[PDB]
């Protein structure tokens, strides 16, 4: 029964700096510590120095979903082994940089 | 057969015709059926009109005045503003001569209040202005109540007739009735959200009007070239009256005790809607056609209203289009010709990635109206991208978060007609007879959240 | 700081609600009386017996 | 295209709040569900008392063999209507049709159950529920099966002057607003009603007072006679009831076969007019007295001058205009300045004003907004035209009600004659009060009867 | 004591209570407003995107194929934008002074003619302008009215004729974009949308045909009132065939985690298509009674039909006796002798008389003003359904013609019709020359499409 | 004792589809069984 309830029950929003929005989109920030030190050492916040990307939504790889599931189709259902009529082809390769 | 005047057995012939393509869409165990509607019984309530009580200020034009909700009321969900207009009599004294007509402007509700604020203790719940009341009025207006919204607040081709001195042949006089503006609030928006009055008996909620004075209020038009001028007390009889009457009235609702026992003591989440309107911006055709306004909004935003905005002549309001209105024939308002909105084309920026395309101005007008609202403007102007199915619709719909979105920018292309019409020598009654000068002005509706618990309210977001 | 206490208005209730049961009584016995068979199952019968 | 990418990246506490979560619905898919198996179509309705003739009343009898009749409406043929040079007014003097032809030449249609009356309406109702609930776009249609095209209502001079026009007969068609009509949901058990009896009476109005007799220049009105117009005053008309009805599949027709239905249906009732006279008073009083839980109140002021004219709620009547047209002065303004509503000495409405009742409560609680001038309501209910129960008070468990209504200056003015010619109020003026209520009820059918369990 | 802010009166309200009100309201489980219930709803996203075509150039006269693109997760809109091109009339015109040069009424709903939709190679889905006209004339929602009346023309600034270059009128016809929603099963609601994430194995394509500017600009006599074909030299700045027109589609992202699920499953979608009668050549002046068999397969829903004038290709979507005329102010007004020919009509199964001889007016103004959401503002334009709303996308009562044998229908013509059909009208009459009509049966009906295995089908053939 | 008996008194002949006024009028058409399936099938 007074008065500064509702500032009290807020709770404020994560409020990010000038730096964040510098960051890659797609791909977030690289994970790097920062230097916690006393000598010319910025203590900056990844919390809020960091841009976590657009990956986390597009990134499968678990479901059938993602790229991980379809080359196992593809080498399933593509025909291997001589060709009779034709000049023969070679498998796509998709796997990037092993 | 027969063909008898009570024919029911030919009613068999298309009974008969059921196969499998049908089977599918009727027939099975769990099929509804028409002409047998389901009963269920509501709660027990009742409503009913109450006069609002005042706390602070006096009702005065270009003054700002507050009013305060009565408690003991289980709910709230209506409100809206009554004043009495004033009554305008032209004189033949006026610095303009015979030469000159009074008229009131255009849409004169929607005018002569802005920043409309709902607050509870000191926190604004929400405010609004001109600029959305015009927008939401001309976007999701329902046909039927057009026509009374239309009386309401005047624009009844009485007010807006422009009326020459007592000398001329014009001699009639602007009437002095009174005009309703019902309020948008989030809890005036449905039904189902009210505030929980009997729930919230320690927090204060007040409602703050901020009026217009007279002198923007009324028009002074030049009879032959079409130019507006500031009025005076000394043009007019009766002087300027700045005191006016001004009240205030709301609807609440009773329910039954059982009921209120039962609903009080506990948490309630509820979502509403609100108003984030961008900084006006000037543009000046002849120096860039290319203007671009940065958006910082923070919650879900759902829709934005841009429109390019006329101001030129102060007094005149809610003047979308390049060219001001001038005197006509028989006494009336008319548009010159050469009377086109300014805008070309507009796109979105996110972070040099353009989300929008430079979409014509006709898509913005029509597409997007036609496809995601109730309604379509019938003005020139009135420009919106909406990202939700449906605007109108209280209940959440496809939106973007801008609390996480970087800087956004909105670029806007003028018009050929806009830059000639910014520099003057224009002829008599086309409007554009002096030099014009155009804003830019942007709004944002978005979605949040409010608790309601322990006795008190507030946003546990913020 | 405290929960404002809402109760019924400055008149007495009973002046206003009253009470009296002739419009149920009456609608209760149109009820009864419609209740019994009024329309005829037989038509085109004539149901006179030869004397 | 890339940035719905950027879009769908931006998810925070928010929106988790509102959207995600595995039980959330989601769109672009739509669940389907069967419906019943049914048909319908139109049917005549019988004829089985009277000729259709104007200032008499005739019967019709519901048709059975159906399974559910839904739908109702009038088909009427009026007459040709061709001015003579040997009117009583001479040179001076047009014919027309009246304003809202249909609503008029009908009285008080009612619809009985066997001996039992179930309910009716009248002109008044009509006025004020197609005014107050006319969904838009039908607006147009709706004005043009019931009249008002600008050629029964344009007055036509003589055959010796300009305007040698004659008023067409074309067929006019009005539906029949009742409960069964009210929703699809909602009609008529014939199947469980075997052998029951129908009953649906209309009473036409008499002729002579659906034709306005106007003067061309003092606008004075007096009743038309055969003599005036050639041919005469056909008194038979040529009048038809059209009702649609529909057929349901053999296992719903035999699962629904002996078993109690409860029905919720909407009624009307109104008070009896009283002859308000401004020179004398300004506030009047008039005791209301209704049984049921009443939904709205319609009430307004009815200029009654003339038995000609109809439908003219204004405090003038209107005149004829330049052009061969109708007109209403300028001094053309509802009678009504403020209402109110007690409790034997409890004010539950204070003396708001008549523009709230005129657009405020249409605003909120109804589906359209009248356009012309009158038409006050007030509803107890958030939604007036939602068949679904909502905020209603009793009449029954209260004691007399009174409700309070305030003249206007250019009503008590108009009250007295001298104006100038084509001014509306050249002769004094009488006004009449009429108030309607919209009120729910219950309906049960059980053994092949229909009641009223509690009423 | 009698106040304003009197809030206690609605308590004798809340205690007049009986048996009447206790069965109304009330109860352990009665809902209550006031609490809205929130329920959560899917995430998504959605924009406008071009489509680009791969086949052909929009040319007036010609037809041109635009292929749906994948990379999106629902399409649910596709509209189609057209520049008009710029008119000005010459003073060499072969009608001399009494010459004048207006777009058609309608200009859209005309210049697209069979717009189709096909999957792969499959006949899928067409409509054209009749079935066009007829939709937005029954199911036009209020308030949108002007803004269609904008998009697609009718505008007054090219439905107004201008006189020749010489003339006081020398104004030429504004060259403005514009736009028309194609009508398809996904476009109708939100529910029912193409899974183009999920059909990968199928190619979608949108088939649009133009018409000719012969066939569009209306040549008309100011004083006669007579309508004669345009030709190229009459125009000033020549003909051009070419013209620039887009088609533009609204596209939804969706999240992964429901990306995943619709993978691998079988779907059935209800969707709405339109069957076109073919037109029958009507002549009043010999028989005032036409018999017309329709031909019908799936479970019709709607009938619309019309009587159309098609005395001039040039003047389109006009369905009364008498043609509009040029009248005073450079404007077109239709004459006072104005009425719909057909008079009465009738439905026939197997010599069975299903519907009488009911009047015009009936399909005219009952019909629309009880199952379908507006009421026509034009002239013609004759309904009758099957179902309780013609709009609804939900199934309702409705027949299948396939299943039902052959079925008739006889329409009756109108003594205005008759005596219009000759000529000998004078000047701006319309009937001046012999008149010639023709009926179009439109119908609407209900078919199941199959979505598996990544591809679509029809379950039913 | 009820409506309808007239009409539920008895039944209806059944109706052929357009396609059977297409074969030989001498002769019986070969009995050919249908196809039943969910993929294109009549």
């Amino acid at each position: 029964p007074h008065w500064m309830d509702p500032q009290l029950m807020g709770s404020q929003t994560t409020q990010y700096s000038r730096n964040r929005g510098y960051g890659d989109p797609i791909r977030g920030d690289l994970p790097i510590v920062p230097d916690d030190g006393g000598w010319f050492a910025t203590r900056a916040n990844p919390a809020h120095h960091l841009h976590t990307g657009a990956l986390s939504m597009i990134g499968g790889d678990a479901s059938d979903c993602g790229s991980t599931a379809v080359q196992q189709l593809i080498k399933k259902y593509e025909d291997k082994g001589c060709n009779n009529n034709g000049l023969n082809v070679m498998s796509s390769h998709y796997g990037g940089v092993m | 057969t027969c063909t008898t005047g009570a024919g029911v057995t030919s009613g068999f012939i298309d009974l008969a015709t059921y196969d499998n393509l049908d089977r599918a869409l009727y027939g099975g165990k769990d099929a509804t059926t028409y002409f047998i509607k389901e009963h269920y019984p509501v709660g027990w309530f009742t409503k009913l009109p109450t006069m609002a009580t005042r706390v602070s200020g006096n009702p005065a034009f270009g003054q700002e005045f507050s009013v305060g909700v009565p408690r003991s009321g289980d709910y709230v969900l209506n409100a809206w503003l009554t004043l009495k207009t004033p009554e305008i009599k032209l004189l033949e004294t006026n610095r303009l001569g015979a030469n000159g007509t009074v008229r009131w402007t255009k849409n004169l509700m929607h005018n002569a209040v802005e920043h409309a604020s709902l607050t509870f203790n000191d926190i604004c719940a929400q405010q609004f202005n001109t600029a959305y009341l015009d927008a939401w009025t001309q976007f999701n207006m329902c046909e039927g109540k057009r026509i009374g919204y239309d009386n309401m607040i005047g624009n009844t081709s009485d007010m807006t007739n422009p009326t020459p001195a007592q000398g001329q042949d014009g001699a009639r006089t602007l009437p002095s009735k009174n005009l309703v503006l019902p309020l948008p609030f989030f809890f005036s928006r449905d039904c189902g959200l009210a505030l929980p009055t009997v729930v919230l008996p320690y927090n204060e909620i007040r409602i703050n009007i901020k009026l217009r004075s007279l002198q923007e209020l009324l028009v002074f038009q030049n009879k032959d070239t079409g130019n507006v001028i500031p009025i005076s007390a000394t043009d007019i009889a009766g002087g300027l009256a700045d005191t006016v009457e001004a009240y205030v009235y709301m609807t609440v609702g009773l329910v039954s005790n059982v009921e209120r026992c039962a609903m009080a003591g506990t948490v309630r989440d509820m979502v509403v809607e609100q108003m984030q309107a961008a900084p006006t911006h000037i543009v000046n055709p002849q120096n860039t056609n290319n203007v671009h306004v940065d958006m910082r909004f923070s919650h879900a935003v759902k829709a934005l209203f841009f429109m390019v905005q006329n101001v030129t002549y102060k007094s005149v309001g809610s003047n979308y289009t390049c060219v001001t209105p001038v005197n006509g024939p028989g006494n009336t308002v008319m548009e010159p010709a050469m009377s086109v909105d300014p805008i070309k084309s507009a796109s979105l920026t996110y972070e040099n990635t353009t989300r929008l395309a430079n979409m014509g101005v006709e898509y913005y007008s029509l597409v997007q109206p036609w496809y995601f609202s109730a309604s379509i403007p019938v003005y020139t102007g009135y420009h919106m991208y909406s990202y939700a199915l449906n605007v109108g619709s209280v209940h959440p719909s496809g939106s973007t978060n801008y609390g996480r979105l970087t800087n956004a920018s909105i670029t806007v292309t003028m018009s050929p007609e806009s830059v000639v019409a910014a520099a003057g020598g224009g002829n008599n009654n086309s409007g554009y007879n002096e030099p014009q000068r155009f804003a830019l002005v942007v709004i944002a509706v978005n979605h949040n959240v409010i608790r309601i618990m322990n006795g008190s309210m507030g946003f546990p977001i913020l | 700081t405290v929960a404002p206490e809402k109760h019924g208005p400055v008149e007495d209730m009973n002046a206003i609600i009253n009470a009296l049961p002739t419009k149920v009584d009456a609608v209760k016995l149109e009820y009864s009386a419609s209740k019994t068979n009024r329309t005829n199952k037989r038509p085109g019968d004539g149901g006179a017996p030869p004397p």
